[PDB]
RNA sequence: AUUCCUGUUAGAGCUGUUAAC
DNA sequence: TAACAGCTCTAACAGGAATA
């Protein structure tokens, strides 16, 4: 199905439509997506066990 | 009491090539993707000359000759892939020298041959290549060869017949690399082709490969020292090596003397303060001036108290000194267990006591090998059955071990003059050691510092 | 119906030099007090080296020599300030190259500008660099000579050969002086002593003057575009530059491709909103993460819908942003009376609309003249006989024209590549302009971000 | 390309306003 | 999508030097 028709088919009947947002949406809100909590996590983690600058 | 702390095996580093194509093995990097420096179009034409006496010129030309042709591997079949040509696996020509830069060695050098005079002879060399002092534009790497014959002033008490000819050929800044019978003395010739191209591709300015996701921030100091024995006494000689990254693309590789006279090989509060600083304002001068963040040294022998107060007094508060010795003879050796039928993995670090581990720079890789594909290979199987591990003893890092382990197991693997997976030494430990054979072969070098590729 | 919105006159902007003196005039600033990175040792010693044919090298050595020794101004005496020599006046030794740190082009050069191939004109003069590779850490700018029988494939159709060999150039971290027989005529012989003694100071080390009275919580955007001629259509190549004072006194001015293929120099509002958060992800890195206040995006052409709602959404609502848009021809023409002998002073902005400001980037400046000191002084005097002001069509602010006008007219005096006194538009369109012809040049240099002294 | 921007010759890019398709 | 109007820009050249 096209992107054209889609819109259509929307904008056609937009009245009675759930929306199912997922996580990559929040992914432009700023917020960190899951791939860069996971590098937060591996980073917090990885900078105590091996003593090392976290700001560095 | 028989439990010792987890170790911790730090997978094997990954090598940066043309267009950023990572891979573990140098040599099948170089065959799918072609030398780290080719995207830069650096060394464009290699284009090389002669020096040898005329009665072996053909030899030259037969192995140049054979440099543009396909080889494969017979000996080492377990590791070395199928070389392909200096025009296809570079992705550059290889230039046939003209007679205008082919030279001659001059004849009374065949005669000082029977008188055994080392330095009459180096001297003689370097003049008879002086007819290429004018033409040094027309070509980029020497290709001096030194007969059999000549083996009775090739190396003798007091005397390096290699390294004094590299030492008076580096102040006119033009690479040699040097060809003895034993390139054209071997059985695989795959292996031999492999190293002299390397080798001539690094020495014409370009870098075959670099390690993928270097940090550009941190410099890997390595000090190494060497003996001439005096007729009174004993003379060391220390110097010092640096491999770090520059904001650039390329890295650096630069090695100089630590300077008047020393009978111990551990550097005062002086001499050590005066090397750190000539270090950073290297470093300084390749990253617009910023501090390097992190510094690494790799000592053979322990720091004393004053030389790391010494280390310290150079830098500022932001750079983090993590000194280390490196110790190559050591009662331990691993064993690999699951009876593993391939030794202990390379890059194994096992932490014995606090600043105390022991690192398996030697050991089986995985997917390395290319017969019998999914099968450690192991390099020194040849020299020997075990592999045996090093041991770091930490002096100043905060904490730890997987900056250190990480990063000298990495340098293991960028030595362009090695044509084999990696060494024993980080390439700074080892390129220290050669300018510190260099140095005390030649005392007129310890004014100027010098690139990896001239001595290499 | 003819009394316009009052007018104020913004003062010539000080620039910080050595010692934290400020002076309005650059090179009378310099003559006096020194560079302002001169304080720190961020240039050690300027080392230089040559890249030309054989032929014309004597050019080279005998301008380096004019940089040496002082020079008078002979041409526009009502600006230029008397060269006290290099050493002198940046308080820095200038070093001539050594033997083997003076390259030669191969003749094959020659050949190919014969052929009328720019391409490989410039591949083969970074390749001619090689030598100078080797020692990449002996000298700091290289001075690239071009004879004039090049002129050929200097600049022709789909190309240009300075963008080609700064692009090719940038990522091996060499910064580059290209020269052209323009250095050898140029009878105001001063000039050449000054613009290029300030180009190398600039590109070896940094920072020769800095803008005093900056914020440091303000970082300034500029948005430049390229037309790169297609076959079928055209492709348009837009890039960004940033300038911000940091917390470190080291005064930062990058650039970077903000990007395939674009149709019109207008960012989508994706694009937008990447392109700004690579800039204030850029200032937080060097501000320790701390977000900046207020923005500027300057804009050589009107801001869409779509980059308003993208500046809008990309930063938070504490950091007030200031969309404006710079025109550069208009209509719009002053003449001061008090009818004045000169025209209207620089830097003054007459509001026309509520939105559309004229601001006098070109004019009489006061407090810079060397002969009969209080007469005023036009940049233009040569080229115009009145000064053209732009439009400045804010697009997006809270309020005040003198905040925006202020920052504008400072930015229009800290281009170190621009030897007279000021320059048109800020130094942020200018740049990413300039980075726009690398860019469209060498589509490959999207990757990185580069700092101005590679490319001014 | 030490610089500066003054003009010439062209084309695009946006807006529009119509006619459509 | 095809013209037409304006506003503004860059892309190639050429080009002379700070109130005389
Ligand atoms: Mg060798
Ligand atoms: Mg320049």
């Amino acid at each position: 199905l096209t992107d054209n028709e889609f819109y259509q088919h929307y904008l056609q009947n937009s009245q009675h439509m759930m929306w199912f947002l997922g996580a990559g949406t929040s992914r432009s809100a700023g917020l960190p997506t899951a791939s860069d909590i996971i590098w937060d996590l591996k980073h917090r983690y990885y900078c105590l066990h091996e003593n090392q600058d976290y700001q560095k | 009491l028989s439990q010792l702390a987890a170790h911790s095996t730090i997978p094997e580093p990954l090598l940066l090539f043309k267009d950023n194509r990572t891979d573990t093995h140098p040599l099948r990097g170089l065959s799918q993707y072609g030398p780290y420096s080719a995207c830069f179009n650096l060394p464009g034409q290699v284009r090389l000359a002669y020096l040898a006496p005329t009665e072996h010129m053909r030899k030259l030309d037969a192995i140049v000759r054979e440099l543009q042709n396909p080889a494969t591997p017979k000996e080492a079949t377990n590791y070395y892939v199928e070389y392909g040509g200096f025009e296809k696996v570079f992705k550059v020509p290889l230039v046939m020298p003209q007679e205008h830069l082919r030279c001659l060695a001059l004849d009374e050098c065949h005669g000082v041959a029977a008188n055994g005079n080392g330095l009459a002879l180096a001297d003689k060399i370097v003049q008879s290549m002086s007819g290429l002092f004018r033409q040094k534009h027309a070509f980029d790497v020497l290709l001096v060869y030194l007969p059999a014959s000549w083996k009775k002033c090739f190396e003798y008490d007091g005397f390096d017949l290699h390294d004094r000819i590299k030492a008076k050929v580096a102040p006119l800044n033009l690479p040699i690399q040097i060809i003895n019978d034993t390139a054209l003395t071997r059985q695989c010739r795959a292996n031999v082709m492999w190293g002299v191209s390397v080798a001539l591709y690094a020495k014409a300015g370009g870098i075959p490969w670099k390690l993928a996701d270097w940090d550009k921030d941190e410099a890997y100091i390595g000090l190494s020292y060497a003996i001439k024995k005096n007729a009174e006494g004993q003379e060391y000689t220390t110097c010092c090596s640096q491999v770090f990254d520059p904001d650039g693309t390329g890295f650096e590789f630069v090695a100089y003397d630590t300077r008047d006279r020393k009978g111990n090989p551990y550097l005062s509060y002086q001499e050590m303060q005066s090397v750190l600083s000539k270090s950073l304002h290297l470093y300084q001068s390749s990253h617009n001036g910023r501090m390097p963040r992190k510094i690494f040294i790799h000592k053979t022998t322990h720091f004393t108290e004053d030389e790391i107060q010494g280390a310290f007094d150079s830098f500022s508060s932001s750079t983090e000194i993590e000194l280390v010795q490196i110790i190559q003879s050591t009662n331990w050796y691993g064993l690999k267990v699951d009876p593993a039928s391939y030794p202990v993995d390379r890059g194994l670090y096992q932490p014995l006591t606090e600043s105390e581990c022991l690192l398996w720079t030697q050991g089986s890789v995985m997917g390395v090998n290319q017969q019998n594909p999914g099968q450690p290979v192991f390099k020194e199987a040849a020299l020997t059955p075990l592999p045996n591990p090093i041991m770091l003893r930490r002096f100043s890092g905060n904490g730890g071990w997987h900056a250190t382990c990480s990063s000298i197991l990495a340098l293991t693997k960028v030595d362009w003059n090695n044509n084999t997976l990696y060494k024993k030494l980080p390439v700074t430990l080892v390129y220290s050691q050669v300018f510190a054979d260099v140095v005390k072969q030649t005392p007129e070098i310890v004014n100027e510092i010098y690139d990896y590729r001239f001595f290499m």
